[PDB]
RNA sequence: UGCUGACU
DNA sequence: GCCAGAGACAGCGAGTCAGCAA
DNA sequence: CTGTCCTCTGGC
């Protein structure tokens, strides 16, 4: 009965994923604890969660925890196609062992009609984010980026980068062109703000 | 019109820099020296009396500039 | 490859720097028209960066790209065509070039 | 240029 | 194609004064 | 005298 508090533990990690990103969690899912979460659910097939956006409510994502160690491109198409067929974009494929190394660059191939990533299960055993040095960071919209770029007579290069592959950009699920802000908690300044476009 | 309205130590020193090589190539004394052989006492007499006709252009980095007075500018 | 580093440098040269992965899972997800379209496209818009692109983040691309194509794409290898072009090649100290058979 | 001494 | 075997290869504080031999 | 390259070589 270890399974199941692993199980908890990325399903809470997930929630609050989802809610980081912007989607409709209720307060319950975020405090939920063992007893209750064995109470409601086991499997590995009835821990699909879809979640709904607070605007474009079309817009919404899809968890996925394969049974498979070792995900594979059959695996992939399985609920691609539970995906193209429920009418969805997004997709969050938790994987226990990883995913065999063709499968990484097909869920690249996979253009933004079916946006895929994947998460490592022993990623999702805590949350990074919540970490003394993590600071926030906070996706910045379309015409915030444009006033910073106006104010400091910026170029979108010419930033300092963080990578697409970034423990913290891959959870925030932040695109490439975008700029982040992030708050560090300075012992100097007390809340300094930096701007790093995800490349 | 959105740089610091004071006049940094840099531009004090290449601003003295510039009004004593100018005095001291026979240029007219705004100041009614007193008695000095010293054209950088002489400049600094003129920027205590903000008599210096010269135009700080501060550069941002992308090549934009904006030109300010020596005289209007708060001179600590 | 070929193509796509082509397309990459057309880009880099400019200073798009989106443009570079953008090309490369465009080919991925798929040659030289499918690539020439969108560099081309990229290269008309984003003109008038040729003096901002001599930045840091615009040449450790460049470099990266050229000498990752330098160490990895240029071994000695079956030639695609006549299967049997490995004229090897192989030099000796400097000064010394030796083509076999 | 070299090499052998020496100073802070 | 995956990652050891290496085997090159490059770096190694600042300034100063002499003499002697080639 | 150390650490990365980094260009093979070699085996698999
Ligand atoms: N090779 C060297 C030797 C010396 N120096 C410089 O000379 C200073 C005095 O040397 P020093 O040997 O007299 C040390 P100090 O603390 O003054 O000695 P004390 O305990 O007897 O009072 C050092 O601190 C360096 O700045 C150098 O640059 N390279």
């Amino acid at each position: 009965e270890e399974e199941t508090y692993r199980l908890w533990k990325i399903r809470k990690t997930i929630m609050q994923l989802c809610h980081d990103r912007g989607y409709l969690v209720t307060q319950d899912e975020l405090d939920q604890t063992l007893e209750e979460f064995k109470a409601q659910s086991p499997r590995r097939t009835d821990l699909t969660v879809l979640v709904a956006h607070n605007d474009d409510p079309t817009d919404q994502m899809f968890v996925f925890f394969p049974e498979e160690p070792k995900v594979g491109i059959k695996t992939i198409k399985v609920y691609c196609q539970r995906m193209q067929e429920e009418n969805i974009t997004r997709a969050l494929i938790v994987v226990q062992q990883g995913m065999t190394p063709s499968a990484k660059q097909s869920l690249v191939d996979m253009a933004p009609k079916y946006i895929l990533e994947q998460f490592l299960q022993q990623e999702l055993l805590i949350n990074i984010t919540e970490h003394e040095l993590v600071p926030e960071h906070v996706v910045m919209t379309k015409e915030e980026v444009t006033e910073l770029l106006a104010r400091y007579k910026l170029r979108e290069n010419q930033l300092p980068r963080i990578q697409a592959g970034d423990p913290v950009a891959r959870y925030f699920g932040i695109k490439r062109g975008q700029v982040v802000k992030i708050i560090r908690p300075s012992e100097t300044a007390g809340r300094y703000i930096t701007y790093r476009l995800v490349q | 019109r959105i740089t610091t309205p004071y006049m940094t130590k840099y531009e004090r020193a290449r601003v003295l820099g510039t009004r004593a090589l100018q005095i001291a190539m026979c240029a007219p004394v705004m100041v009614e020296l007193e008695g000095e052989t010293d054209p950088l006492l002489i400049a600094m007499k003129e920027l205590k009396a903000r008599k210096i006709p010269i135009i700080i252009r501060r550069y941002l980095p992308d090549g934009s500039y904006e030109d300010w007075g020596v005289d209007e500018l708060i001179i600590t | 490859v070929i193509h796509l580093l082509l397309c990459q440098l057309r880009v880099l040269e400019v200073g798009a720097l989106q443009a570079v992965y953008e090309l490369e899972r465009i080919l991925n997800r798929f040659i030289r028209e499918e690539l020439e379209q969108y560099t081309t496209e990229i290269v008309q818009n984003n003109l008038l960066g040729s003096q901002g692109a001599h930045v840091k983040n615009v040449c450790e691309s460049k470099s990266k790209l050229i000498a990752l194509f330098w160490k990895a794409h240029m071994n000695a290898k079956r030639c695609p065509h006549c299967k049997t072009g490995r004229s090897v090649v192989r030099k000796e100290h400097n000064s010394k070039l030796t083509i076999t058979f």
